[PDB]
């Protein structure tokens, strides 16, 4: 999955 | 996880001077979206570490461009140009493409001209013999390099044990260290002695400071 | 202006617990993700928790090292990220931060951390002593004066002067632990000629106990 709020 | 290793662990540095910190990933932190996310961080002694670089050189809020950081697959760079007494502390990096994790940090020190230290000296508090021990404490102020000897002399004699050194962290306006040495005792061994003397050996100088009292 | 502070930070024993606190302020809370990342002298920073937005349901993640201990919540009317520790063990000791998932994809904006020790041994607040320029001559910058704290456990103490008003020329060691424990000297310097005219006072701090020892230097 995504770890940051920009990749998600 | 993401194993993020930093060199060096210290990092001394002379003012105006440019420094380089490494930080190498055991996997590629390319994201499938086609952006790193590796970032950099400046951790001041005691104050809340503070965000200086992110997704590899994008400069954060209120940095300068003195500031840079670059990549190269799983090597990434962070460069302090011309550093100043307030650079001072611990930079990591860290990074958010997988799980979250960070680098082991680097201690950047600024490299000033030598200074010798300033000392004083403390008797024990008659509020302290109740507890069963008697504290003497001798404070060496505002010198470089870090390294320093303090010997103390009890009576005449040389006294090593009972002995704590502890140094402050560099100071962020002169660049500076201090540090005390304590000598604890039993409330009665201090009081068998009278003459306590500390002396401070610097590399500013082949002659140590010295300062006593007597009980 | 963006702000964190944490709280809740102590001692507990192996097994215990303990909840962590964090309140927010110059921002919209609710539309950010928050993140408890802590940092031991044995590990390094290390992510804990995290918890999403509402629109995510909350949605949490742990690191594998807390799961099925730590519960990571938040309260958006009150600006606040919460932490609760669950049958912890030593190798939980250590500073706690609480963080801003940044808009840029990075935890941007940290607190200063709250402290918390897991350890079989008690809490022992500070015992202060002063340290008071001993009849001499005037022969190193003004006059330099402290305070010795010793016997305290757990770490840390923090020790302000005139309750923070006097900052400049403050030199504070670094503690050293012996004989279970911790210990540290905190000075200043000032001029002569405002001492001891103008009152000097050390305000040491010591979290786990919930104690501020005040004591004012003189010059017997």
């Amino acid at each position: 999955m995504d770890w940051n709020m920009h990749a998600a | 996880d993401v194993v993020l290793t930093q060199t060096p662990l210290s990092l001394p540095v002379r003012l105006g001077d440019q420094a380089s910190i490494s930080c190498r990933s055991s996997q590629s932190l390319l994201h499938s979206d086609g952006n790193t996310y590796l970032h950099w961080y400046l951790q001041k002694p005691g104050q809340s570490p503070k965000l200086l670089i992110y997704k590899v050189s994008n400069r954060f809020s209120g940095v300068p461009d003195r500031f840079s950081g670059s990549g190269s697959g799983t090597d990434f760079t962070l460069k302090i140009s011309r550093v100043e007494a307030e650079d001072l502390g611990v930079y990591f990096c860290s990074q958010t493409t997988h799980v979250p994790t960070f680098g082991g940090g680097t201690k950047l020190e600024i490299k000033r001209a030598d200074a010798a230290p300033t000392v004083s000296i403390f008797p024990p508090s008659s509020e302290q013999l109740t507890s069963g021990g008697a504290s003497v404490v001798c404070f060496l102020n505002n010198f470089y390099p870090k390294d320093i000897n303090v010997k103390w002399k009890i009576d005449g004699s040389e006294r090593q044990n009972g002995v704590l050194n502890s140094w402050t962290d560099q100071d962020s306006k002169d660049s500076t260290y201090s540090m005390s040495s304590t000598l604890t005792l039993t409330k009665d061994e201090y009081e068998r002695h009278n003459s306590y003397t500390c002396e401070a050996t610097h590399k500013t100088s082949t002659s140590p400071i010295v300062k006593s009292f007597n009980r | 202006e963006v702000k964190v502070e944490e709280s809740g930070g102590g001692l507990v024993q192996p097994g215990g617990s303990m909840k962590l606190s964090c309140v927010a302020s110059g921002f919209t809370f609710s539309n950010y993700w928050m993140e408890w990342v802590r940092q031991s002298p044995e590990k390094g920073l290390e992510w804990v928790a995290e918890i999403r937005l509402k629109s995510n349901n909350y949605a949490t993640h742990y690191a594998e090292s807390v799961k099925g201990r730590f519960t990571i919540s938040r309260d958006d009317s009150k600006s606040s990220v919460y932490l609760q520790m669950n049958n912890l063990r030593a190798e939980d000791t250590g500073i706690y931060y609480c963080t801003r998932g940044g808009a840029v994809g990075a935890m941007d904006y940290w607190g200063q951390g709250t402290s918390v020790t897991v350890s079989s041994a008690t809490t022992t607040a500070p015992s202060v002593y002063p340290l008071v320029p001993g009849c001499s001559d005037t022969s190193g910058s003004s006059v330099t004066l402290g305070c010795l704290v010793k016997g305290y456990f757990p770490e840390p103490v923090t020790v302000k002067w005139n309750y923070g008003a006097l900052s400049s020329g403050v030199r504070t060691v670094s503690s050293v632990l012996q004989s279970g424990f911790y210990s540290l000297s905190s000075l200043v310097t000032v001029p002569s000629s405002t001492w001891p005219s103008q009152t000097v006072i050390c305000n040491v701090a010591h979290p786990a106990s919930k104690v501020d020892l005040i004591k004012e230097i003189s010059g017997p």
